[PDB]
């Protein structure tokens, strides 16, 4: 979740374990002061009432646009179903890593400026050529090959099940 | 007949009342919101009553 990289050697050492050893124990302290702070206050009624000055200021009639350019400070212009199109003001409430061209932004009814973003279907060629499991067989069912199988094994599994291999020595796995 | 009567008497105010929307559904969704298609504008994020 958005932690720290070791960049130590990266292989298994001993500066790895006191760079790991270290961020393990900063999250002790933390997770203690939390604890501590969360029994000393629950904190829930503050965090409510959040989501109430945050729903206050979406209103009820939230509409779904379609981003079309962020100028990269806060504002975007965003264009309503019909085809009109708007330059309104960004919020700080948005998750900012979700907005992308063409993204279907939520904006305020009377003012459009932009206060949240929607998914999208997943199946754009998603769907239609990834495989899932083979029905045929596993493993199992070829033989003879043997060498082959070794090949195709380190050539594209093998790289992703231990990388340290292909690491330690410098050289990427073939293309 | 005196309810009759009495309805068709009112019934001038309630017909100057706005009308409603019709809107198709897209999925519920979040606390009690619901994103509603409504011909032929756009979509919607709209909220829900008590009933």
């Amino acid at each position: 979740a958005s932690k720290l990289p070791l960049v130590t050697p990266h292989t298994q050492c001993r500066l790895k374990l006191l760079k790991l050893e270290r961020i393990k124990d900063y999250l002790l302290m933390e997770e203690e002061f939390i604890r501590n702070q969360e029994q000393m206050k629950p904190l829930e009624e503050k965090q409510e009432e959040e989501r109430s000055k945050v729903d206050d200021l979406r209103g009820t009639p939230m509409s779904v646009g379609t981003l079309e350019e962020i100028i990269d400070d806060n504002h975007a212009i965003v264009s309503t179903s019909v085809g009109s199109e708007h330059y309104v003001s960004i919020l700080s409430f948005v998750d900012k890593d979700l907005l992308e061209p063409g993204c279907s932004v939520l904006l305020n009814h009377k003012v459009h400026a932009v206060i949240g973003v929607l998914m999208d279907d997943t199946d754009p060629l998603v769907t239609v050529m990834k495989v899932e499991k083979a029905p045929q067989e596993t493993y199992a069912d070829i033989g003879g090959l043997d060498n082959q199988i070794q090949e195709i094994k380190e050539s594209v599994e093998l790289p992703l099940t231990h990388p340290e291999y292909y690491e330690e020595m410098g050289i990427k796995p073939p293309k | 007949l005196n309810a009759k009567v009495r309805l068709l008497r009112e019934e001038l105010q309630l017909l100057q009342e706005q009308g409603s929307y019709v809107g198709e559904v897209v999925r519920a969704m979040d606390k009690k919101k619901v994103l509603v298609k409504v011909h032929p504008e756009g979509k919607f994020v709209v909220d829900v009553d008590k009933n």
